[PDB]
């Protein structure tokens, strides 16, 4: 078995609980984070009209 | 006559502390002491040892990389002359993306370093938040420092990245330099009409002049109950003595009211968390809010008149 | 009325002057000679800013007058009138003012002073305090002095007085390069961040979480060890912050005592003696 | 680290199963997003 | 009509919030600063027989228990605190008059030298042991390299007279300084400690000064009731007797000048 | 698998109350937060003058 | 994986967990770096208008 | 009403004096806010000159 | 939170109703404010 | 068949003297607080020149 | 707390009545208030 | 981490529900949001 | 370090596999870039 | 607290009518101030 085959022993030497939470606030940063980077180029979906324009729709 | 505890005039040592023992999965300490004569002149002689974690590594990480961008940037814009380097330094700089671009995502050349170095800044700042509240936690404490260290994180997001989202454009953000940056304070406050005139900046000062008064004070006062301990405040707000009492009541005679051991040590923490927040406030409202502070304070008739004894036409008018 | 403990150290004896005399309390406040001093400068102070809000400076009538808390101001005389005493609606009425202002200082100072004395406690307070008086008294006496003139002094205006610091800050152009001006600059906010500091860490040691008990030395120094890798330690970080506060105040009065007298160029161009080293 | 042989086997395995899972919730997302809005 | 100018705006909202918060949190602050020396003491409560506790506003806060750490206990504040007569009498019957020390000023416990009274128990160190102890039970601690031992200096007070020798040095276990000179006393061969803070070097000549007392008032410095280690109650008592010697000491400090 | 089968156990590892009330904080902010952020774009709401203008629904 | 020495011996020289943290964060900080400095280039991959445009794609 | 049935059982976690408080306090609050928020948009209903202007009930 | 199971039945029952009876205060307001004056 | 009927226990839960006193402050503040919001907008009624014009004891 | 049962319901009566007098009082100033100068 | 093990069944159960719960709550928010103004 | 020789047969073996593991990640995230966009 | 049943009987009673005495003299104060200067 060519392959980590005692990949557990890794939870006998950080602790499990700090490494989950740690996990968790890590990934909701980097969501945070790339989401504010999708919002700074091309791909933003916000000031965009999307699908049609609000700023000039009303009547009025 | 009489010592005034400002240097210690005779010191001991005893072997280094490693310190209260923190808990499973709080990593190992590092380093190893050593004493400075002369700290121990004036405080704690022992130097270290220092904790790093993950929290710790990343944070010393990002920051030492945004420390990197500014300044390689700056010995660029001097040519690479380490001597103009030296020379130009105070003035040296690295300004932000230009307006042109919006909030979009620079070039190199042209702003992204800024950038990199600004969102690199921010990532370790918030790194280190979160190192001193792990470092707060080990010892079963209270998370006082990171609810201050968040105020003053929140200024710092307020100038940085705040405002200038909200005003879209990343010019706005403080470009990093000595000068550079002093000169950005004074061209915001002239492009908003005088900062004297915002209220936010008022309050901003009262409590910034304040956090010296407070320390000063209260600074004075334990030394000159040092005599009877009051350094010693913990066992002092656990059981008064009189290094308390005459503490309280130098004050009480003085002012007519008084705090205590405990409590001043919160009129103290609030003023200083009120300067950074009002601050924040102050620079949120500014071009988000309110374009011209003095007319503003027209406009609230705060602003006084003075018999107008020296006057200029206008020329836009003719 | 009293402490709870207050009773036994009220103690008779300790002043400087006046003895006997003035040596009671009233309230909580203790009074003494200087407080006497002190009420009555102090009241005639008070008393005279409330006339010169009375009068205006066009008159009672004219629509300068005001009792408009941001707007009420006196300033000082005219340039033309040196250090001579200036009449009264002229700038006389803020020179006595200020003399009642200065007065009331010190005698609040000898005041702490006499109740160092009587508490038996050291005397950095009153020390302390009178950095303070000595910054106000450059920014109403020193500077004004060695500039010829009284007037160089800054009104007693709420916002006004924001106006005087303003546009003197710009006859240099652009302050922020003065270097003294760095300095304090630097230890205001360095003040303010021991003091953030120190505030946090007395709160979060006698008010740990709950499940623990009062907190010790040993964690003091351990979380700032942790974080910093160094601990200045109790009594000394009570020292540090005294030096810095006083020495925030220190160094406006120096920097704002070389803003006219000593310099009168912009401040940026002070800089200048370093780009002319002979190194580069 | 306070854990015995088998609560390091235990959680490892719960560990990858939830992991996986958040992962797998992940490639959705990417797959919503890459049919509605290409990006390569 | 689009030009109708609000006279409201975010800024005076928002500096309308801050006031409010403002109050709450003075208000606030204020109520913690009454853990401690409240009720007051007039004579609008005695004369009420105490029907008028004097607390004023705000009003006093619900206590607050600190739980010491080693078996140590527990305080309360706001607490109720049994009354201690003064030791002294009432300069003039009128209120607000100081009053003077009850027979020898130094002995008083009145004045500069009045005091409260603290456990008689002692400060520990996180380990639980006694956290100031003098170097001759606390074996680790050493003179820096460079500074000279006080250990042999000669005690001298605000006379001149010599006022005894440094038998030891007590330290803190804690935050490793030290805290305690201690003195045999020339007159009687005593051991009694003095604060640091009332001692100044005089490190050419290896003699310590110490203008709080007169070298012979070293012979009734407030007693340890045990050479080696010291309680809460007995390090107040050591050093406001000193302290009282800053007014009483001499029959000139007591003030005027003129 | 997509099944989880053990993950009552997490409560064996995370203080129930801490969660809870992380999550509270966590969601109320991010609310304020995004809130904001829709308040800041195209997509808006209430600066629309939709269907009828109230700052110009008077003359007077 | 062809011999090399004893190799292994740095483990009795450098403590495995924080080797461990080191490279968990190096390689974290040198991730965002390069990805950002790329964003930062001509290679953009976002703000290119790719694979079909999104700011002419709705406001319009 | 909870709507069934044993989320009674919150209120061995948290305790209710503290909760009641602190959503008095957030609703007290969130009030005023939200009343700012509609002072400053077309929502607003008292600088309107509604329904007749009162500042020109005279002249000033 | 010192309290037994059966006294937070009983607080959660009175808070409940109670809770609701601010939300429907809140829908009729909100309705009334809606009449008067629609901001969608 | 509802609930709201042992709704008066709260004052065995919060104290009385402080609820009450907390709603007079409250109430005294709240209502300064909504004559000086009235007294900034339009709805102001001290500077409206009602009935009887006093700056107007002449040519005014 | 430190109320007997029977107290509170008593405080609550009061409290209930006195409150709605208040509303009461409030209500008879909006009503005027209204009557001499519409603000909707 | 102060609970017993059939209270980490129980309260699992409760926190699954409650949270499948809100979940409910913000699709439906969602679904009504991107009728009224669809966002993708 | 702490450690006896063993160990460090043991946890060089699985850092060793490992670390060749996160290289192959690389590897192929490196290939299908290539292939992709030629920087070259 | 520190009262009789009887002496807040008596308290009131003269507060009242104090108090009414206070009212008396303002509505009188106010019709005065009324009567010279009008303002809605
Ligand atoms: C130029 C003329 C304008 C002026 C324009 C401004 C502007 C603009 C601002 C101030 C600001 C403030 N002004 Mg001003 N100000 C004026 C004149 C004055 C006068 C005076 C006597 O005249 C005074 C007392 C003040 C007082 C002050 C302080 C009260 C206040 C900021 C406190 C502070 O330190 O925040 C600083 C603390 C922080 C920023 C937090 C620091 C923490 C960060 C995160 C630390 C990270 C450390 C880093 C990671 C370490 C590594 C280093 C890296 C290399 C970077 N101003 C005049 C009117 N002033 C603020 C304000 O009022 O805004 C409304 C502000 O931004
Ligand atoms: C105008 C634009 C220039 C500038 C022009 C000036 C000028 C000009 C001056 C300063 C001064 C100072 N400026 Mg500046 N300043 C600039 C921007 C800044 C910035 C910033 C972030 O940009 C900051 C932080 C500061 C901050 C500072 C400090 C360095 C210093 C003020 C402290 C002081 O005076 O102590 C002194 C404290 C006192 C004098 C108070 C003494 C108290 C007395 C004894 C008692 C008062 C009692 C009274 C009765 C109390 C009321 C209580 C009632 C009884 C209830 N300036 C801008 C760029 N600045 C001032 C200075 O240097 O100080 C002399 C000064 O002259
Ligand atoms: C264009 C944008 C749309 C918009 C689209 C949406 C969408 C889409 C959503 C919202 C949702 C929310 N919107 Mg909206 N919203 C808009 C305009 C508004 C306006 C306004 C001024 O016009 C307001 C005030 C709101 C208000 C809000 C909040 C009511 C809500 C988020 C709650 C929260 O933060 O979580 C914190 C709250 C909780 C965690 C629950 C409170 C639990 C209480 C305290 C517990 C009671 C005790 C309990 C029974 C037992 C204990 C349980 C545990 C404590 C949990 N919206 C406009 C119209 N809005 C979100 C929602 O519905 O809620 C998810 C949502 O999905
Ligand atoms: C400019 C050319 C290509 C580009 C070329 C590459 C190349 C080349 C690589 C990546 C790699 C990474 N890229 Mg890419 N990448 C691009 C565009 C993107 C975009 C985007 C919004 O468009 C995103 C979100 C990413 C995101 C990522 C991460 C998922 C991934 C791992 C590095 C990392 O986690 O960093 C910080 C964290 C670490 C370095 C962790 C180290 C810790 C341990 C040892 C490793 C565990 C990490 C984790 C389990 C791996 C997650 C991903 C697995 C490969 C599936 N790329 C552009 C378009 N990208 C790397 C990768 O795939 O992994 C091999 C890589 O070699
Ligand atoms: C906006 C246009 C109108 C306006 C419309 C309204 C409206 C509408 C209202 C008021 C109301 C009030 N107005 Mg108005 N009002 C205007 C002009 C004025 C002017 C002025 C100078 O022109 C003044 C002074 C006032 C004054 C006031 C207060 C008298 C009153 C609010 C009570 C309160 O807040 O206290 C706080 C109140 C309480 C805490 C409860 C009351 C109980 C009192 C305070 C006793 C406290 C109990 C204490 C424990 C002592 C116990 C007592 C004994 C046991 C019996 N109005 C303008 C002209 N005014 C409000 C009202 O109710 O008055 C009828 C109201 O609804
Ligand atoms: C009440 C508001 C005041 C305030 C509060 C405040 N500041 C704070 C805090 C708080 C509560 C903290 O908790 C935090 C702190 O740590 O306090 C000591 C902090 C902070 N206050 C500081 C700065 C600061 N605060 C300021 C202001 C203020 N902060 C206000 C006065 C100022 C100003 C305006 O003058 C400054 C300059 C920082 C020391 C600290 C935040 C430190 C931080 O975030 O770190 C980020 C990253 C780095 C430092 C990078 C690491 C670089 C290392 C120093 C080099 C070591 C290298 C080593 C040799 C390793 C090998 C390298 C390898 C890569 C080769
Ligand atoms: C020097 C370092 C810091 C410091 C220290 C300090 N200040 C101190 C002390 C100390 C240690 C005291 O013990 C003493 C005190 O009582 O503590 C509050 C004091 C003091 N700090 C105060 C003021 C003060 N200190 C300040 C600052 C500073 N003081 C520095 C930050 C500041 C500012 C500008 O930031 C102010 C405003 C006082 C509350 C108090 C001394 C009070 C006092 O002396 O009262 C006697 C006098 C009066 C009651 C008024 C006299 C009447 C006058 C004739 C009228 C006023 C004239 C005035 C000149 C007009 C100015 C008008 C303004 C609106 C421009
Ligand atoms: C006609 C004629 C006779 C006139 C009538 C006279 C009149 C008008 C009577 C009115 C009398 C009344 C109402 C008041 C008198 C007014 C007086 C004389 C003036 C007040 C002057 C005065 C100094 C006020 C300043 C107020 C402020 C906010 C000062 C700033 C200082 C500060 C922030 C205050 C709070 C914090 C304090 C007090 C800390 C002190 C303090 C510190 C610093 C510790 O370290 C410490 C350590 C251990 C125990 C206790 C303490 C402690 O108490
Ligand atoms: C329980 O108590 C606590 C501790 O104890 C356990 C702590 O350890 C801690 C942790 C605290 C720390 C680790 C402290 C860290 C210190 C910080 C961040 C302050 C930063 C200060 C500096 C970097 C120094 C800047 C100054 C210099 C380099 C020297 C400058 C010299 C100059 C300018 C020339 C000297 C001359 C002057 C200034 C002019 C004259 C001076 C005066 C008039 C001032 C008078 C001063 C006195 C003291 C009487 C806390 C918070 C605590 O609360
Ligand atoms: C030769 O030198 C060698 C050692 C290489 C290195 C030397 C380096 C030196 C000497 C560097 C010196 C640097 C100095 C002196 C810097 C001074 C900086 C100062 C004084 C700055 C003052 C103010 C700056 C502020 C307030 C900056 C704020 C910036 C912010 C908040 C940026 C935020 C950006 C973010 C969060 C980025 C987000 C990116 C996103 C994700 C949105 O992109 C999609
Ligand atoms: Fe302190
Ligand atoms: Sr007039
Ligand atoms: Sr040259
Ligand atoms: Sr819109
Ligand atoms: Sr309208
Ligand atoms: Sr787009
Ligand atoms: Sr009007
Ligand atoms: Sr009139």
């Amino acid at each position: 078995f060519t392959m980590n085959a005692n990949l557990y022993k890794i939870w006998l030497i950080l602790d499990p609980r700090r490494v989950l939470v740690s996990i968790v606030a890590f990934q909701i940063v980097l969501g945070l984070l790339i989401h504010m980077i999708v919002l700074s180029t091309d791909l933003n979906w916000l000031d965009d009209n999307i699908p049609v324009s609000y700023q000039a729709l009303g009547k009025k | 006559p009489e010592y005034q505890n400002i240097f210690t005039a005779v010191q001991v040592r005893a072997p280094a502390y490693p310190g209260v023992p923190l808990p499973k999965g709080n990593l190992p300490r590092i380093g190893r002491p050593i004493f400075s004569y002369w700290l121990g002149k004036i405080g704690d002689a022992q130097i270290g040892p220092i904790y790093l974690g993950l929290t710790g590594t990343l944070s010393i990480f990002f920051g030492l990389v945004a420390i990197s961008i500014i300044g390689f940037n700056m010995l660029a814009s001097v040519h690479w002359d380490v001597f103009q380097f030296l020379k130009h330094f105070f003035w040296l700089g690295l300004e932000p993306p230009p307006p042109q671009y919006g909030l979009r995502i620079p070039p190199l050349s042209e702003g992204g370093w800024w950038l990199m170095a600004g969102l690199f800044l921010t990532l370790s700042i918030l790194l280190w938040w979160v190192r001193t509240y792990k470092r707060a936690e080990a010892l079963g404490m209270s998370q006082h420092l990171s609810w201050a260290f968040a105020a003053a994180i929140f200024f710092y997001l307020v100038l940085g990245f705040i405002r200038p989202v909200m005003m879209g454009s990343w010019a706005k953000a403080v470009p990093f330099g000595i000068f550079p940056h002093l000169d950005w304070t004074a061209a915001f406050s002239i492009r908003y009409g005088n900062l004297y005139y915002n209220p936010f900046h008022m309050l901003s000062i009262a409590f910034l002049y304040g956090s010296a008064l407070l320390f000063a004070m209260h600074g004075a006062t334990i030394l000159s109950v040092s005599r009877f301990g009051g350094d010693r405040e913990i066992d002092q707000i656990t059981h008064r003595g009189t290094a308390a009492e005459r503490a309280a009541l130098f004050w009480r005679w003085t002012m007519g009211f008084n705090v205590t051991m405990e409590s001043i040590h919160r009129w103290a923490w609030w003023c200083a968390v009120l300067t950074v927040i009002t601050a924040g406030i102050g620079i949120l409202l500014s071009g988000t809010v309110v374009d011209n502070w003095y007319l503003w304070a027209v406009k609230h008739g705060m602003a006084p008149a003075y018999p107008e004894v020296v006057t200029a036409v206008n020329p836009y008018e003719t | 009325a009293m402490l709870s403990f207050e009773k036994k150290y009220r103690v008779r004896g300790g002043t400087l002057i006046g003895g006997d005399l003035f040596d009671f309390w009233v309230g909580p406040f203790y009074v003494g000679f200087f407080g006497v001093v002190g009420f009555c400068f102090t009241l005639l102070g008070v008393l005279l800013i409330v006339w010169g809000a009375t009068i205006g400076p066009t008159g009672p009538t004219s629509d300068l007058q005001t009792y408009n808390l941001w707007r009420i101001s006196i300033a000082p005389p005219d340039l033309s009138y040196g250090l001579r005493m200036a009449p009264l609606t002229e700038g006389g009425l803020w020179q006595i003012i200020t003399i009642c202002a200065a007065g009331a200082f010190i005698s609040w100072a000898l005041r702490e002073v006499e109740i160092c004395r009587k508490l038996g406690i050291g005397f950095h307070v009153p020390f302390a305090f009178s950095f303070a008086i000595g910054a106000y008294l450059v920014l109403v006496f020193v500077r004004p002095l060695l500039m010829g003139a009284w007037g160089h002094g800054f009104p007693y205006g709420i916002l006004s007085h924001l106006d005087w610091v303003s546009n003197v800050g710009y006859q240099f152009l652009h302050f922020h390069y003065n270097p003294a001006h760095m300095l304090a600059i630097s230890f205001f906010f360095t003040n303010c961040l021991a003091l953030s500091m120190h505030g946090s860490l007395i709160l979060s040691v006698t008010n740990p979480q709950k499940g623990e008990p009062v907190k010790t030395s040993e964690h003091e120094n351990t979380f700032f060890r942790d974080i910093v890798g160094y601990s200045i330690g109790a009594l000394a970080i009570h020292r540090l912050g005294l030096f810095l506060a006083l020495s925030a105040a220190f160094w406006s009065a120096v920097c704002i005592l070389i803003s006219g007298p000593f310099w009168t160029r912009g401040w940026p161009e002070w800089w200048n003696w370093w780009l002319e080293l002979p190194l580069w | 680290t306070g854990l015995t042989d088998d609560e390091a086997k235990e959680f490892h395995a719960i560990f990858m199963q939830s992991m996986y899972a958040w992962f797998g919730l992940v490639v959705i997302a990417h797959l919503l997003a890459w049919l509605y809005r290409p990006w390569l | 009509s689009a030009g109708i100018t609000h006279y409201i705006d975010a800024a005076q909202i928002t500096i309308w919030a801050f006031w409010l918060f403002f109050f709450g949190l003075i208000i606030y602050l204020r109520r913690e600063d009454k853990r401690e020396g409240y009720p007051l003491d007039s004579d609008r409560t005695e004369r009420s027989g105490g029907r008028v506790k004097v607390v004023g506003f705000p009003d006093l806060p619900d206590p607050k228990t600190f739980v010491l750490p080693h078996n140590g206990g527990t305080v309360v504040a706001p607490r109720v605190e049994a009354p201690v007569a003064v030791n002294a009498t009432p300069f003039s019957p009128a209120p607000g008059s100081p009053l003077v020390p009850n027979g020898d000023p130094m002995l008083s416990g009145f004045g500069p030298a009045a005091s409260p009274d603290r456990p008689k128990h002692c400060d520990l160190t996180f380990e639980g042991l006694p956290k100031i102890v003098p170097m001759r039970v606390a074996k680790e601690f050493s003179i820096a390299e460079g500074d000279p031992d006080p250990r042999g200096m000669t005690v001298v007070g605000l006379d001149g007279e010599v006022a005894g020798t440094v038998s030891d040095v007590w330290v803190d276990r804690s935050e490793p300084q030290i805290r305690y000179l201690e003195v045999e006393v020339a007159a009687n061969k005593k051991k009694v400690l003095l604060p640091i803070g009332f001692s100044r070097f005089d490190k050419k000549a290896r003699k310590v000064k110490v203008d709080a007392i007169k070298a012979a008032h070293f012979a009734n410095v407030p007693t340890l009731s045990n050479p080696d280690q010291v309680t809460l109650y007995e390090e107040d008592k050591v050093c406001a007797y000193y302290a009282g010697g800053k007014l009483y000491a001499t029959a000139e400090r007591a003030g005027p000048l003129l």
